[PDB]
């Protein structure tokens, strides 16, 4: 099996800039049968490059493929607003076809610290037997941020799930939502419920907290 | 041009078998390789297998070789993907792809790479039944920028649509992607940041819709 390793994982660039994406094969790709695909959220992939360098009719000339053997490269001469998406590389020199893990090309902007909010479980949900505390990280960049749950100042680990929105079309930031889920019984055994966030735009880690019933 | 039309989305219980269809319309169906490429939510693309209809030459990926079966019907120009012994980790969007041709017709050699994709087929493998969501209020705290929202908890299956004030409120709204809880039910959050001064004057109701269970909830969110 041929293993394709794309680089980098994420590409932070601005509209008007040049974008170069790398694809490294574990072993030599036969007959240079390397292809490049573009995919946007909720859409099927779109063929950009095939045969490592050939470009299908209908693809902008800013997309150019290059390289051979084990090293391949997709080049975007000048990034356009709709060129910010996910890019997969695929080998089909062997019968057994393999993909890369993909490279996301995002819009790079000035680092922005998130506005942190915390939400106690509603009285309605407490009657059902469960407790959900929601930590909100609003409009931040870059995507790399860490959320740590602290119940009575004790690191909670394995009862929380987080999700991130796609990069905004306006301010090019991200928003994260982490939801800590306890049973009503466990929830009433403690008092201080706090969410700790560490981010580049924050000098010191910010902690938002509330006291149960207060 | 050529276009590939796949069958609708479906939900299957673990252990069962699913069959996805793919109807082609355009070029020659017999001499171009038809492949299947799946993609788990948030994850990357994964090649499953392909078939050249003329010689019925199939080629499966070793990871699926044993429970997967790809056939091509030259009578209806329809390829079929059959996946047996389904398990929750097979939950993905299944795409039918066909190799491109060199430019146009007649004098058009095959290029191997996938130039033509279907719209995709969502296959959800879960042991859960259709359940309407419970909508709980994420009430704003007791500058400058205050956050509120509604928690859409414990529903199945996808999707759930959320609007604010019947669509009259869009600025500053964030509806996060749903997460798969251990219960096998989905859960998302829909938040919105507004001026703090408007908390005591502006009514904030969220409209949550869940078509599969035919559920519509208008939950009002106000300060505690």
């Amino acid at each position: 099996e041929i293993v394709l390793t794309q680089s980098p994982g994420t590409q932070s660039l601005s509209p008007g800039e040049r974008a170069t994406l790398s694809c490294r094969a574990s072993q030599s790709v036969g007959n240079n049968k390397l292809a490049w695909y573009q995919q946007r959220p909720g859409q099927a992939p779109r063929l950009l490059i095939y045969g490592a360098s050939s470009r299908p009719s209908g693809v902008a000339d800013r997309f150019s493929g290059s390289g051979s053997g084990t090293d391949f490269t997709l080049t975007i001469s000048r990034l356009e607003p709709e060129d910010f998406a996910v890019y997969y590389c695929q080998q089909y020199g062997q019968s057994l076809s393999t993909f890369g893990q993909g490279t996301k090309v995002e819009v790079k902007r000035t680092v922005a610290a998130p506005s942190v909010f915390i939400f106690p479980p509603s009285d309605e949900q407490l009657k059902s037997g469960t407790a959900s505390v929601v930590c909100l990280l609003n409009n931040f960049y870059p995507r790399e941020a860490k959320v740590q749950w602290k119940v009575d100042n004790a690191l909670q680990s394995g009862n929380s799930q987080e999700s991130v929105t796609e990069q905004d079309s306006k301010d090019s930031t991200y928003s994260l939502s982490s939801t800590l889920t306890l049973s009503k019984a466990d929830y009433e055994k403690h008092k201080v419920y706090a969410c700790e966030v560490t981010h580049q735009g924050l000098s010191s880690p910010v902690t938002k907290s509330f006291n149960r019933g207060e | 041009q050529v276009q590939l039309v796949q069958s609708g989305a479906e939900v299957k219980r673990p252990g069962s078998s699913v069959t996805v269809s793919c109807k082609a319309s355009g070029g020659s169906f017999s001499t171009y390789a038809l492949s299947w490429v799946r993609q788990a939510p948030g994850r990357g693309l994964e090649w499953m297998g392909g078939v050249i209809p003329l010689l019925t030459i199939t080629n499966y990926a070793p990871r699926f070789q044993g429970r997967i079966t790809i056939t091509a019907d030259r009578s209806t120009s329809t390829a079929y993907l059959e996946l047996n012994s389904l398990r929750p980790e097979d939950t993905a969007v299944y795409y039918c792809a066909r190799e491109g041709t060199t430019g146009w017709g007649w004098l058009g050699k095959p290029i191997g790479a996938f130039a033509h994709w279907g719209q995709g087929t969502l296959v959800t493998v879960s042991s859960a039944s259709t359940k309407g969501p419970s909508v709980f209020p994420l009430a704003p705290s007791s500058g400058g920028t205050a956050a509120l929202g509604c928690l859409v908890k414990d529903y199945f299956p996808e999707p759930v649509t959320v609007s604010w004030n019947s669509g009259a409120l869009t600025s500053g709204v964030h509806t996060f992607p749903a997460v798969l809880q251990s219960s096998g039910l989905y859960s998302l959050s829909s938040v919105v940041t507004v001026p703090s001064s408007s908390l005591g004057t502006q009514t904030y109701i969220c409209n949550v819709n869940h078509k599969p269970s035919n559920t519509k909830v208008d939950k009002k969110v106000e300060p505690k």
